[PDB]
RNA sequence: CGCUGAAAGCAUCUAAGCGGGAAGCCCGCCCCAAGAUGAGGCCUCCCACGGCAGCCGGUAAGGACCCGGGAAGACCA
RNA sequence: CGAUGUCGGCUCGUCGCAUCCUGGGGCUGAAGAAGGUCCCAAGGGUUGGGCUGUUCGCCCAUUAAAGCGGCACGCGAGCUG
């Protein structure tokens, strides 16, 4: 999980989800998983 | 949650399977139940136990009425065991079997006014190298203007011992019913002649 | 585009009784009570249940789809029922039924016994296939998740407990 | 003419059902009753408000996410002695304290204010042991 | 980390709801503790005493004082 | 400035968390074992010695680890000097 202030789509499979008050990026590629913070 | 009242009689060791095992001997029974505490009546469950026969001439009237209601002889000590309700009207050492683990509560030996080194294992000061009249002193007790006070619970000199202590998970090494004797492995709080309470251990 | 507007086909004989804040669904396989937003209206027609929303507000739009799907899963649950299959993969890895219980041998120092909760039934056709079946869709999925979790698919080997139809995606070792 | 001052009066016992009411908005009214500010002879330096009985205090209500985010706090005086208790836990352990705390915070500080708080009797559950005072039911 | 799942026909641990999950948090263990003035409870003992929610007086159940002491203790307790 | 004693040590702690260890996680160029990196986490723990006034630091022998900071660079009506 990458934790950073700028979370962004990394590839075209990346999906920006909002979950429990936080912006996450989920993707089939585990590397692209992001949580904002 | 069984329990019994007792007197600490002394220490020895016995031999068991070619091992010296240190024991404390306790004279525990027999204890008459002189009152039962019930949920409907008292809001909880316990049994008031009596122990050591007393000279009736030393027992005043309100206490006497308390005993009589139980149909019980006058006794030196009344103590409750929490969450215990023996079927009989009398509790003996028989409630314990060798191998059982027990908790023992007693009044620890009194050291009276104790220093910081005896009470709290403080390090004290140097005994040479210039040390000046502080060989057994606490050292600093604080900071400076912030917070400009001393914490509650600061470890300091003062009375130490003659207080309730419970030692847990002691092995019952032997019980000798004809003498109301309990042998517990290891050390039990207080002096020989001290009053103790022996209870089934709360550790699993 | 709209799940909530889609009418729910109700096969006979299963009954749908509406109530305040809930709907009860009964069928050949059991009964289910579906908790339902008091803001939503659930309507029983001939061989059909429908759900209507009070407005086009974002929350009502959201509850609408949810509610129709929930009710639909209940309807399917008491009629057809729900199942999920698991494939055990790996050389020593096997399962067997022990009374009602599922016993997994998946390479720990011990076997794992999974206890069926009420409404859930385990079947072990092959030693490498397990089926979880029951009337409750979310429960079936939950228990199947639990059993897979016991020993999840390895990242490097075709080894562990898989959903039937789960792709085997592996990474190179060395 | 001097402003009228009341001779001591038989206080009025009052009964209130807390079920479904909003914690803070009910408290302000209980405080007013306690102070006796609803009475035309209100005098600020004597205890002359009502005795307030409250039932179903456990069923008090609260908006937003306060059940888990409102924190009651206690300081023991010892290092690290700050205790933090969320609303949910307080309700699940000593529910009557929730209203009690809300009201106590709305009473004047001082001897009279402390005395007024004692005239508040809060009970979780639908019953109180005060039939003897025959509390008059109050809608608020 | 999941289950079920819309808004958004797909998807989404979430917007409704439900799992799992730390030496950490609450409890559980040990010790203090009703001046907890919100001063709690239970068992038992005494009694409706004279004269003038108050005063004087002699009592009761009890207690203190004094003494012999104590692995209790600076005195006190 | 009709005085707020200034380094270092000792004693006694207590707090913060930007965590050294132990506990829980995600990613890995994660086969395993061992690591790297980030996230949660302050409950407890965080050795003895040589040098030097030293703080610090280097070194020796270990260790789960040998954390970093605040408290008048905490603490001289507590000691040292
Ligand atoms: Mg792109
Ligand atoms: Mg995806
Ligand atoms: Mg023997
Ligand atoms: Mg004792
Ligand atoms: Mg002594
Ligand atoms: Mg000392
Ligand atoms: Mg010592
Ligand atoms: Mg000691
Ligand atoms: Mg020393
Ligand atoms: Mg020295
Ligand atoms: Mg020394
Ligand atoms: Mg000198
Ligand atoms: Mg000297
Ligand atoms: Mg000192
Ligand atoms: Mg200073
Ligand atoms: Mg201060
Ligand atoms: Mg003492
Ligand atoms: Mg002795
Ligand atoms: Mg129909
Ligand atoms: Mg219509
Ligand atoms: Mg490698
Ligand atoms: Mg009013
Ligand atoms: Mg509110
Ligand atoms: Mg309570
Ligand atoms: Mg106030
Ligand atoms: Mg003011
Ligand atoms: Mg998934
Ligand atoms: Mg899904
Ligand atoms: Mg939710
Ligand atoms: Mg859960
Ligand atoms: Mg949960
Ligand atoms: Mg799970
Ligand atoms: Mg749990
Ligand atoms: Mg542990
Ligand atoms: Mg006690
Ligand atoms: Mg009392
Ligand atoms: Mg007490
Ligand atoms: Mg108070
Ligand atoms: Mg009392
Ligand atoms: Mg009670
Ligand atoms: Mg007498
Ligand atoms: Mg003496
Ligand atoms: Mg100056
Ligand atoms: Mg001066
Ligand atoms: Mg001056
Ligand atoms: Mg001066
Ligand atoms: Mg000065
Ligand atoms: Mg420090
Ligand atoms: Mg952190
Ligand atoms: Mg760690
Ligand atoms: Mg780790
Ligand atoms: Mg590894
Ligand atoms: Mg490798
Ligand atoms: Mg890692
Ligand atoms: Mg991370
Ligand atoms: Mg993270
Ligand atoms: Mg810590
Ligand atoms: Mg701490
Ligand atoms: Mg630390
Ligand atoms: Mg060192
Ligand atoms: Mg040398
Ligand atoms: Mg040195
Ligand atoms: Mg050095
Ligand atoms: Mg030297
Ligand atoms: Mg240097
Ligand atoms: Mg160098
Ligand atoms: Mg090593
Ligand atoms: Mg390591
Ligand atoms: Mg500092
Ligand atoms: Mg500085
Ligand atoms: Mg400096
Ligand atoms: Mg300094
Ligand atoms: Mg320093
Ligand atoms: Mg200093
Ligand atoms: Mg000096
Ligand atoms: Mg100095
Ligand atoms: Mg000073
Ligand atoms: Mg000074
Ligand atoms: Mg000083
Ligand atoms: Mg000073
Ligand atoms: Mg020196
Ligand atoms: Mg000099
Ligand atoms: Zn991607």
């Amino acid at each position: 999980m990458k934790v950073r202030a700028s979370v962004k789509r990394i590839c075209d499979k990346c999906k920006v989800i909002r979950r429990h008050g936080r912006v996450y990026v989920i993707c089939e590629n585990p590397k692209h998983k992001q949580r904002q913070g | 949650m069984k329990g019994i009242l007792g007197v600490k009689v002394g220490m020895t060791r016995i031999f068991r399977d070619d091992r010296a095992v240190p024991v404390t001997v306790i004279l525990a029974g027999p204890c008459p139940v002189v009152q039962r505490r019930t949920p409907e009546k008292d809001g909880y469950t316990a049994v008031q136990l009596g122990f050591l026969p007393q000279n009736p001439k030393r027992v005043n009237r309100p206490l006497k009425g308390h005993f009589a209601k139980a149909g019980v002889e006058p006794v030196r000590i009344l103590r409750e065991i929490r969450d215990f309700n023996p079927e009989g009207d009398t509790v003996t050492v028989e409630i314990f079997k060798p191998g059982e683990r027990v908790d023992v509560t007693g009044t620890s030996k009194g050291r009276g006014f104790a220093g910081v080194m005896k009470r709290w294992n403080f390090a004290g000061g140097p005994d040479s190298h210039g040390a000046h009249k502080i060989h057994r002193h606490p050292g600093s007790i604080g900071n400076r203007k912030t917070p400009g006070r001393v914490y509650k619970g600061k470890k300091m000199a003062g009375h130490y011992g003659a207080e309730r202590v419970t030692v847990m998970n002691l092995e019952v090494v032997d019980v000798i019913p004809e003498e109301n004797l309990l042998l517990v492995k290891g050390a039990v709080p207080g002096p020989n002649g001290g009053l103790v309470i022996v209870r089934e251990t709360k550790k699993a | 585009s709209r799940i909530g507007r889609l009418p729910i086909p109700v096969p006979k004989g299963v009954s749908v009784e509406v109530a305040p804040g809930r709907v009860k669904v009964k069928g050949p396989k059991g009964e289910l009570e579906v908790p339902v937003s008091p803001e939503m209206r659930v309507v029983v027609e001939e061989g059909v249940v429908r759900v209507e929303r009070p407005s086009d507000e974002r929350r009502h739009k959201s509850l609408h789809g949810l509610t129709r799907t929930l009710i639909a899963n209940a309807v399917k649950g008491v009629s057809e029922g729900y199942s999920k299959e698991l494939l055990i993969k790996g050389i020593g890895y096997r399962a067997r039924l022990v009374g009602r219980a599922l016993e997994l041998t998946v390479g720990f120092s011990h076997p794992v016994v999974v206890e069926p909760p009420e409404g859930i039934t385990f079947e072990v056709p092959e030693p490498t296939r397990v089926r979880v079946s029951g009337i409750d869709k979310q429960k079936v999925g939950q228990v199947a998740a639990n059993i897979r979790a016991i020993r999840k698919p390895s990242a490097y080997h075709e080894k562990g407990i898989y959903y039937a139809g789960e792709p085997v995606r592996l990474k190179p070792g060395k | 003419m001097k402003t009228y001052v009341p001779k001591q009066v038989e206080p009025r016992w009052v009964l209130i059902d807390a079920e479904g009411k909003t914690l803070g908005r009910l408290a302000t009214k209980i405080a007013t009753l306690l102070r006796g500010k609803h009475r035309p002879d209100w005098t600020p330096n004597v205890a002359m408000g009502d005795f307030v009985v409250v039932v179903n205090a456990d069923k008090i209500r609260v908006t937003g996410k306060k059940l888990e985010q409102k924190i009651y706090t206690r300081y023991s005086g010892y290092p690290g002695g700050l205790k933090k208790i969320p609303l949910e836990k307080m309700l699940a352990t000593h529910p009557e304290r929730v209203l009690e705390h809300a009201v106590k915070g709305m009473l004047p500080k001082g001897p009279l204010g402390r005395r007024l708080f004692k005239r508040l009797k809060v009970y979780a559950g639908p019953d109180h042991p005060h039939q003897a005072q025959r509390p008059e039911k109050l809608e608020v």
